[PDB]
RNA sequence: UCUAAGCGGGAAGCCUACCUCAAGAUAAGAUUUCCCUAGGACUUUAUGUCCUCUAAAGAGCCGUUCGAGACUAGGACGUUGAUAGGUUGGAUGUGGAAGCAUAGUGAUAUGUGAAGCUGACCAAUACUAAUUGCUCGUGAGGCUUGACU
RNA sequence: GAGAAGCAUGCUGGAGGUAUCAGAAGUGCGAAUGCUGACGUGAGUAACGACAAAACGGGUGAAAAACCCGUUCGCCGAAAGACCAAGGGUUCCAGUCCAACGUUAAUCGGGGCUGGGUGAGUCGACCCCUAAGGCGAGGCCGAAAGGCGUAGUCGAUGGGA
RNA sequence: CCCACUGUCGUUGAAAAGCCAGGGGAUGACUUGUGGAUAGGGGUGAAAGGCUAAUCAAGCCUGGUGAUAGCUGGUUCUCCC
RNA sequence: GGGGAGUGAAAUAGAUCCUGAAACCGCAUGCAUACAAGCAGUGGGAGCACCUUUGUGGUGUGACUGCGUACCUUUUGUAUA
């Protein structure tokens, strides 16, 4: 139910050794020149040579 | 020469912000701005605010060029907590600490 | 186990799920471009393309089927006058699902759903 | 669950008020005590 | 005289034998195949450092997904494409749709017609979505002995 | 220096400190399930309070799953609707703000700030009348303090335009 | 409407006594609002030592009071015999 | 919320504002650490890094190795589970 001894600050940092974040897949849409998330519509509505909500 | 920006009193804990601060430490300023732009974490917004402020200070007060800049230093410290009460079952009461942080960015060529 | 099973649950009862997908189909047929979550968008194809396939033949039984399945007279009128004759010579694939980032208050993956030859 | 307080303002005054305490000797001693201690409110 | 020397038989038991795992077996094994062969300075003089040039074989991120799955990992595919959805045909289940016509006072019955509808199945089919990409991974791999050259 | 300890000096600090020899003590802390404050481990883990249920388009905004407008879907309907008494005390309405408060965000709010808002011969209270019960001039009783009670006077939950 | 016989759940609860599904009484020795009376060795009790403000084989608050404890715990700098 | 400018003797004297300790939590540099079993020290002792001198010097780290079951209390007697 509960610990008998407190955890050292070393064993607490050893558990967090898998807690790191990674980056996303970002590409340059040289149809428009901007940076965008791969396979996603850009911030203003562009994708692979088409524009939504002109 | 490093140019500094401080964001004192962010309403997040330092353990949550250190994860985003580890992602951009030592990178070029444009790449770090991209990483922060396309993040779903809440600490990314505050860290992007502090980084934008450091770039503006470097270019206005010190008159530096931006494509040469780097995120040379960044670290997160703890702020002062807010103490609150949470009623529990059977008449018991727990103490809630609402945590705070200080973000410090240093941009340099 | 889930071997070779189709359909979603999406946290709802069967009847709520049916009602929600019918509502989505009606909204799509009216506006022709809507924004939803990606798991809701990919299951909407399986609900909304059969209605267009059905509206390609304008008989009284087909229109009564479309009304039993949409319960919306404006949608039935738009299917058998506009949408059916537009795709009369297209062999399926009348929608388009496009990933569109994440929701602010939620961090939920979102998508655009649009009709193919709109505007 | 029904709890113990169950307020009524007439009964509050008739059990604990100023005239109730002034109508006996031990109540006048309650009032003398509470004036010696410096309370900002003598009674309920 | 079965034992002291020497030579044997003997059980669902032991070791093999059958199935599964297994080189972190730190002694980290083997076999087939594939990839990398640019220049300058330089001194803490050695698998030494610095600057331009280079970025392979491959792996991963991402996407469409699975008879694989808690998250992972693992399998398949990403336009020179059937990976998923839809579309078209088939199969299956249910059991005689709607409209119309006829017979009947009516409930209803009959014909049109085993009709209409039919999740997850089989087969075809680029109609929709699998992109223009990015990151990692280098530039022949110390020394000493002994054999072949 | 045998020890409790002492001496010198760099940095910070910004106004007091004190030899020697006597004198007086709130004179030395690790423990008392000791007392007060602060901060850890558990752990970014359990949980986010009725299984009535949501979806989309537009607006405003720095930012919208949650606010406003619209179009649909769903739930209660002897209650999850309307109204009095008690209790509370401005929560009511408008403009404006979003730090804290709201188990998430909030542009919203029963939150902050600035103004506004409750109109009676007939509704109610007060008022006249009394029940139970209280207090009670004189009076009876009691070391004192005090107890009971007559005439009276109060006291609605009941009677009176 | 008043009650509380059984069971599952809940037991750092939605809750310091509940929910849900069933259960009993339901014109009476009934249920209930408002006001009042009884006060601690006392009251009240179709009686279980029950209740008397989440407290009952003698309520709570202040005082006597720093009660007493042949019991348990704790007791702080250095050196020498 | 900060960065310049400006005030002031002083701004890590800037309003949570004299001084600013410890527990606790970061970032940076050096060395060690992914074939090895236990109160984490102690006696040895190689290597590396930085200062310095021409060192049988100083500072940090510590491969490998002998020995080694916390403190208080109470007990005949406690690593004591
Ligand atoms: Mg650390
Ligand atoms: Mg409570
Ligand atoms: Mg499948
Ligand atoms: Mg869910
Ligand atoms: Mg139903
Ligand atoms: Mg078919
Ligand atoms: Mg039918
Ligand atoms: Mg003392
Ligand atoms: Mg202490
Ligand atoms: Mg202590
Ligand atoms: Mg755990
Ligand atoms: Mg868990
Ligand atoms: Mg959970
Ligand atoms: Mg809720
Ligand atoms: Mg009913
Ligand atoms: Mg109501
Ligand atoms: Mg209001
Ligand atoms: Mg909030
Ligand atoms: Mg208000
Ligand atoms: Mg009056
Ligand atoms: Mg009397
Ligand atoms: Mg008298
Ligand atoms: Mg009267
Ligand atoms: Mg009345
Ligand atoms: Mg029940
Ligand atoms: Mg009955
Ligand atoms: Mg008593
Ligand atoms: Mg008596
Ligand atoms: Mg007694
Ligand atoms: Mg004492
Ligand atoms: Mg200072
Ligand atoms: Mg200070
Ligand atoms: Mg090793
Ligand atoms: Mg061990
Ligand atoms: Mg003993
Ligand atoms: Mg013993
Ligand atoms: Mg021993
Ligand atoms: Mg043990």
């Amino acid at each position: 139910a509960v610990q008998q001894n407190r955890k050292s600050r070393s064993r607490r940092d050893m558990r967090r050794s898998h807690d790191a974040l990674t980056e996303n897949a970002l590409t340059v849409d040289q149809a428009t020149g901007e940076t965008h998330r791969r396979h996603h519509v850009t911030k203003d509505g562009f994708y692979r040579g088409r524009q939504l909500f002109a | 020469m490093e140019v500094t920006a401080k964001l004192r009193g962010a309403a997040i804990s330092a353990q949550k912000a250190r994860l985003v601060a580890d992602l951009i430490r030592g990178k070029s300023v444009a790449h770090a701005l991209n990483i922060l732009n396309f993040s779903n974490k809440k600490a990314a917004v505050l860290v992007k605010k502090a980084l934008e402020s450091a770039i503006a200070n470097a270019e206005h007060n010190n008159s530096l060029d931006v494509d040469d800049l780097k995120v040379s230093t960044i670290y997160v410290d703890e702020g002062m907590s807010l103490k609150r009460i949470m009623p529990r079952a059977k008449g018991r009461a727990d103490r809630i600490t609402k945590r705070t942080c200080h973000i410090t960015v240093k941009v340099g060529v | 186990m889930r071997h070779r099973n189709s359909g979603v649950k999406l946290g709802r009862t069967s009847s709520h799920r049916k009602a929600m997908f019918q509502n989505l189909a009606n909204s799509l047929f009216e506006h022709e471009l809507i924004k939803t979550t990606l798991p809701k968008a990919k299951e909407l194809r399986r609900v909304a393309e059969p209605l267009i396939t059905l509206a390609k033949n304008d008989t009284v039984a087909n229109r009564r089927l479309a009304f039993a399945r949409t319960r919306n007279a404006a949608t039935v009128g738009k299917l058998f006058t506009v949408l059916g004759p537009r795709y009369k010579e297209r062999n399926g694939g009348y929608l388009r699902v496009l990933k569109a980032g994440f929701r602010a208050g939620d961090a939920a993956p979102m998508a655009y759903v649009e009709l193919v030859d709109r505007e | 669950m029904k709890r113990t307080f169950q307020p009524s303002e007439l009964k509050r005054k008739r059990v604990h008020g100023f005239r109730a305490r002034m109508a006996t000797k031990a109540g006048r001693q309650v009032l003398a005590r509470r004036r010696a201690k410096g309370r900002h409110s003598l009674t309920v």
